[PDB]
């Protein structure tokens, strides 16, 4: 009953100079759901009698 | 009488008094089946599936 799609970030551009540590930076990411849990319907009963008096 | 007691009685029990033999059946009866009257004393109009 589920649906998953992942999702995923971006790295920021950082300037430097010399001798200046290269900085790591994550790049996130994260995923999605899709649930079915309800079920549209439509119910109509008709009588025997209404049924045999009526097209 | 010559047998006397002594007969097999095939269908007894003990010394051949109970009487359990198979019981024939077949079919079974009710209530008298009647027929309506008024079928050929009242005209049959229907109206079927129209109203």
């Amino acid at each position: 009953n589920t649906y998953r799609i992942d999702r995923l970030n971006t790295s920021s551009v950082k300037g430097r100079t010399s001798g200046v540590a290269l900085e790591p930076t994550p790049v996130r990411n994260d995923k999605m759901l899709i649930v079915v849990d309800t079920v549209l319907y439509i119910r109509n009963p008709i009588d025997y009698q209404d049924d045999w008096t009526a097209p | 009488y010559a047998g006397n007691l002594t007969r097999p009685h095939w269908g007894g029990a003990a010394s051949d008094v109970d009487i359990h033999l198979e019981v024939y059946q077949n079919e079974v009866d009710t209530r008298f089946q009647y027929q309506a009257m008024f079928l050929g004393l009242s005209s049959q109009r229907s109206v079927a599936d129209r109203s």
